RNA sequence: CCGGGCACUCUAACGGGACUGCCCGCGAAAGCGGGAGGAAGGAGGGGACGACGUCUGGUCAGCAUGGCCCUUACGGCCUGGGCGACACACGUGCUACAAUGCCCACUACAAAGCGAUGCCACCCGGCAACGGGGAGCUAAUCGCAAAAAGGUGGGCCCAGUUCGGAUUGGGGUCUGCAACCCGACCCCAUGAAGCCGGAAUCGCUAGUAAUCGCGGAUCAGCCAUGCCGCGGUGAAUACG
């Protein structure tokens, strides 16, 4: 976006919990435009959250998403002819986007058989502070703040 | 690689089809070929008269061929035998046995086909091309004709290099759908090559 | 007695008839859950009623045809909204912020020459 | 009970001829049921612009055929007086059946 | 068990197991299990000795199988080559036989890609 | 995996020729441009010169060649 | 997938009918 | 469009399959529309000249 | 389906409708930001449309055409071959490498088109391609027709396999005078590479991308996975 500021899209709230974040996670699960399939996957994963945890799956979901959100990332910058890994903070929208994308991608890296089990296990492990998504957050917050010497290249 | 045909661009509004008749899919091509032969034989014989348009209408085995000529005295002949011979050839080519009509064109300098034909004749007589275009545009503009433009293609004056002389004045809004721009095209067959003559005449707004 | 709404979404129409009853819906002679229930967004078609929190004051007879069942669901939503507005105009001030009476004009964009699907330019390599 | 199927390429011409038939049949026949749209038959033609390769322009045209369904009820013997020879239009074909 | 050759499928559905016979696909496996009156859903280890004898009795001599099948295909190709036919020439050069192009892919008949200079 | 139809087609150009040869003997090379014709059993033993587009190749027909076309034994292209 | 002659999607892709895709 | 090939018009093409279609105007062999009997180029030209009734530019 | 009627849906002609008109803030103005009302606004979305000219751009092989050249052959007819040749290289695509999947059964919604030496309901034979019979349809009224992903149930249980259908053997159908070179399709058998792709590189900002099927032009048939259109489901992201 060069001329305008590219205002953010407003998603429809969830048909079950009424949360737009749930709908965004559905969309990140969606594949080839199959909305009903992704909804089946996520709601069956929520049915897996209960009977495995006494907590409501909405709380576990939100807490996992909060545990995956990175505080600082590292972007590349061309200075003096060289390329440096400059650390800088992360806007909340990018935090949410990276969190949901990492959750889906780490869930599909699990050895679980079907997708609902993968998403449910990833959500639970991320809510309790482990899994591939938390590893991604730790790696990003390691790369960033591992190159603190470039903090003056913030821009 | 631009500038599509204005007549075809305005066939919906401010321009009607020359052939206006209905025909099924099993008969459209045959009547179309017949109209093409009609226009072919017509434009080969009436060129000395200066025909600008040949309208063809069909209802049932009857064709109302209306030829718009600036000089009907040539197509009529002495006492009307020329139109008799033309209808004879018409009935010989097409066994439909149809009639024929002639319409005079007032101020032929307002019909772009005849303007282009005049410019092409002048080019064929070895006349100054730039002066020919300027004079033609002036004759068009000097009688109504809110806009005018005449274009002559390469080999201007018999030169070795192809050129394009512009020489236009008035208003020619080609992108305006309601422009009502009469368009005409003519050829000049010379000893050195082929000259394409295009004529745009703008009149009326709505 | 009876209140009618048309609604339309992505080339789909859904005649919505609201007659005061128990709260059960019929669509093309089938139950609301025998056409739906395999489509998660189906409940959204009943969102106008939840907008006024009636949910039991109107039986619905809906005749839907056109597009796919999702556009049909949204057309049912708009038809219920229109019939509910015709019932009482004061409901408009309650339905306009939710935009249930807003017509969704998103239509499949026409395919164009030179591309693959109306925008997908053919891949080139230049070498 | 007389089937009338009008067909043509111009909607203005077909509409004017249909209104002419309706007005010529009202004064001499019964209550005419008016014309029915009879949806258009569109046939398109895609043709490359240039005579050479130039594959991605294609400038397609269309040819549409419109139809009309006057279908006068009560074929009174006075109706055909003002009918069966009174017509301005040219590029319009008429189909008549019992 | 051992049916229609020295091959033994095991521990899966009987039709899928018979797919592991060289002369048998899914159609012939379904036909055999249908004419033999055997449930295709049962596993191999869940087959009766009588059912195995029945399937063996049917399949062993109802179509041509591994040994005779491979020998007959080799004999067909050998006959095409010995008569000097065009298909025999295509088999002789290791090229497509069924009218495909060779300026391009159809590499699966030519083996690996032997790149040269140019 | 090939077949044409019931009523196998054979070009009647050489069909009468081969039987006319059989009616009196075993005459030598015959020249035929009709490579589309199908081999019939009454041709076994003769030698047909099939035109491959440039020349006539002396295709000798044996017993195991029945059913094929003449062009299958007259290659048209040259490679290596 | 869509390239197997002996499947439903194969017949649908190749636009034909047969043993693996009847006409009811 | 060679003149000899305009022999396409033939009451005795010796076979039905050998009978193909050509453009009646310019003698073209390829891209010959069967509805008009013309090729694509003559189609575009005569459509621009308005000599094809009912033919209009498409846009939607 | 009949009686029955033009309310609704649809169909196709015309017309209305949005102009920063209104409100608030800013501003010299144009206009900008927000809001109300509205189906929709700040170009509502998409086409058609692409200036003086540039590339001595492309095509005399669509046609026209100056010049040059051939005229018992550089013209003309025919048979056959060739344009489909394969040690290799690249471009554009199609199908995949699977469980958000595959298969079987049942079942539910679309738009745009095509159809008389045509589309072919339906009945019978055939595993089938298809054949025989034969209704309707000058076609909003009959046919192509089944839409597919989808839903419901069941099977497969992570293995080059119920993934993937290349290759090849055999047996057939149809078009056509004729399928060897060199057609499509059906059936049995065969079961390849392929486990998400190096350097590098492409498309797309919303009903878009992605994915799913449907039709058409040319065409006897067809190598169409192409091209032009049609609708179904339907994202992610834009700090700058
Ligand atoms: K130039
Ligand atoms: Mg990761
Ligand atoms: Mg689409
Ligand atoms: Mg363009
Ligand atoms: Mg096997
Ligand atoms: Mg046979
Ligand atoms: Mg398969
Ligand atoms: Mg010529
Ligand atoms: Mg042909
Ligand atoms: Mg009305
Ligand atoms: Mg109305
Ligand atoms: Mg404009
Ligand atoms: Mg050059
Ligand atoms: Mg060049
Ligand atoms: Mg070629
Ligand atoms: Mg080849
Ligand atoms: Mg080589
Ligand atoms: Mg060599
Ligand atoms: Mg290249
Ligand atoms: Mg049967
Ligand atoms: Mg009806
Ligand atoms: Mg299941
Ligand atoms: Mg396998
Ligand atoms: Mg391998
Ligand atoms: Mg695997
Ligand atoms: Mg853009
Ligand atoms: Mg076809
Ligand atoms: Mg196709
Ligand atoms: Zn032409």
């Amino acid at each position: 976006a060069r001329r305008r500021r590219a205002e953010v899209r407003q998603l429809q709230p969830d048909l079950v919990y009424g949360d737009v974040l749930v709908t965004a996670f559905i969309n990140k699960i969606m594949r080839d435009g199959k909305k009903n399939l992704a909804a089946r996957i996520f709601y069956d994963a929520c049915k897996i959250i209960q009977e495995k945890t006494g907590q409501e799956p909405l709380k576990v979901f939100k807490q996992a998403v909060e545990n995956v959100k990175p505080r600082m990332e590292v972007r590349s910058r061309r200075v003096g002819g060289a390329n440096y890994q400059v650390p800088m903070e992360v806007s909340p929208r990018r935090q949410q986007s990276l969190a949901l994308r990492w959750l889906v991608q780490a869930a599909n890296q699990r050895p679980e058989r079907r997708a609902a089990v993968r998403i449910a296990h990833e959500l639970m492990d991320a809510a309790e502070g482990k899994g591939g998504a938390v590893k991604k957050k730790e790696d990003v917050e390691r790369m960033a703040e591992a190159n603190r010497a470039y903090a003056h290249y913030r821009w | 690689g631009n500038k599509i045909h204005p007549i075809g661009f305005r066939l919906g509004i401010t321009r009607d089809w020359e052939s206006r008749w209905y025909a099924g899919k099993k008969q459209y091509r045959h009547l179309l070929l017949e109209d093409q032969r009609i226009r072919g034989l017509l434009e080969k014989e009436l060129y000395s008269a200066g025909l600008a348009r040949v309208d063809i209408e069909r209802a049932a085995d009857n064709v109302a061929v209306t030829v718009h000529v600036a000089k009907p005295g040539v197509v009529i002949g002495r006492g009307g035998e020329r139109i008799r011979v033309l209808r004879e050839e018409l009935a010989k080519l097409t066994g439909k046995n149809v009639a024929l009509n002639v319409q005079e064109v007032q101020n032929p300098n307002l019909s772009a086909p005849l303007v282009a034909q005049r410019v092409a004749e002048q080019i064929e007589r070895r006349f100054a091309v730039r002066r020919a275009i300027k004079q033609a545009v002036q004759r068009v503009m000097e009688s109504g004709a809110k806009g005018a433009k005449v274009i002559v293609s390469g080999r201007i004056g018999g030169a070795e290099q192809a050129r394009t002389e512009w020489a236009a004045q008035g208003r020619v809004p080609l992108h305006t759908l309601r422009a009502n721009i009469d368009y005409g095209f003519a050829l000049a067959r010379t000893t050195y090559g082929v000259l394409g003559v295009k004529a745009y005449i703008f009149l009326g707004e709505v | 007695e009876q209140y009618y709404g048309t609604g339309r979404r992505k080339e789909a129409v859904a005649r919505v008839f609201l007659r005061p009853g128990n709260g059960k819906v019929t669509v093309n002679g089938q139950d609301f859950n025998e056409y739906f229930q395999g489509l998660v967004r189906a409940v959204a078609a009943l969102e106008p009623l939840r907008a006024v929190d009636a949910l039991g004051h109107f039986d619905a007879y809906i005749t839907v045809r056109g597009g796919g069942k999702s556009g049909q669901i949204d057309a049912i939503k708009l038809g219920i909204a229109r019939a509910l507005v015709q019932y009482n105009p004061d409901y408009r001030a309650k339905l306009k912020p939710l935009g249930f009476l807003t017509r969704d004009a998103r239509v499949v964009e026409r395919k164009k020459y030179g591309k693959h699907k109306a925008r997908r330019a053919p891949q080139y390599s230049k070498r | 009970k007389i089937r009338i199927k009008l067909r043509g390429f111009d909607h203005k011409t077909l509409d004017a001829s249909a209104q002419k038939i309706v007005e010529a049949a009202r004064r001499s026949g019964a209550q005419v049921s008016g014309p029915i749209p009879l949806p258009t038959r569109v046939r398109r033609f895609t043709v490359i612009r240039g005579p050479f390769k130039h594959k991605d322009s294609r400038e397609h045209f269309e040819l549409r055929t419109h139809n009309r369904l006057v279908d006068i009820i009560n074929p009174n013997r006075k109706t055909i007086e003002q009918l069966m020879t009174l017509d301005l239009p040219t590029g319009v074909e008429i189909e008549i059946k019992t | 068990a051992r049916i229609a050759g020295v091959e033994i499928p095991r521990n899966k559905r009987v039709d899928v197991a018979l797919t592991y016979i060289y002369g048998i696909g899914k159609a012939r496996a379904k036909e055999a299990l249908e004419k033999t009156g055997i449930n295709p859903a049962t596993r191999v280890k869940d087959l009766t000795e009588a059912e195995v004898v029945r399937l063996r009795e049917y399949v062993e001599n109802t179509w041509k199988l591994e040994g005779e099948l491979r020998a007959e295909v080799a004999a067909n190709i050998k006959r095409l080559m010995d008569i000097g036919c065009y298909r025999g020439l295509r088999h002789r050069r290791g090229l497509p036989v069924r009218g495909q192009r060779t300026r391009t892919n159809a590499r699966t008949r030519k083996g690996p890609r032997k790149t040269v200079a140019g | 995996p090939r077949s044409l139809k019931k009523g196998v087609f054979v070009d009647d150009h050489l069909l009468e020729k081969v039987l006319e040869l059989n009616a009196k003997g075993e005459k030598r090379l015959i020249k035929t441009w009709s490579r589309r014709s199908t081999i019939v059993p009454e041709m076994v033993g003769h030698t047909i010169a099939v035109y491959n587009g440039k020349q006539h190749v002396p295709v000798y027909i044996t017993e195991n060649m029945v059913g094929h076309k003449l062009g299958e034994f007259a290659p048209t292209r040259t490679y290596r | 997938g869509k390239g197997d002659r002996r499947t439903r999607r194969g017949k649908i892709w190749r636009g034909t009918y047969g043993k693996y895709r009847p006409r009811k | 469009a060679r003149k000899a090939l305009i022999e396409k018009a033939k009451r005795t093409p010796k076979f039905k399959v050998r009978a193909y279609t050509r453009c009646v105007r310019c003698g073209r062999a390829r891209s010959v529309y069967r509805f008009f009997g013309l090729c694509r180029i003559c189609l575009r030209e005569l459509a621009h000249k308005g000599q094809l009734p009912g033919v209009r530019k498409a846009s939607w």
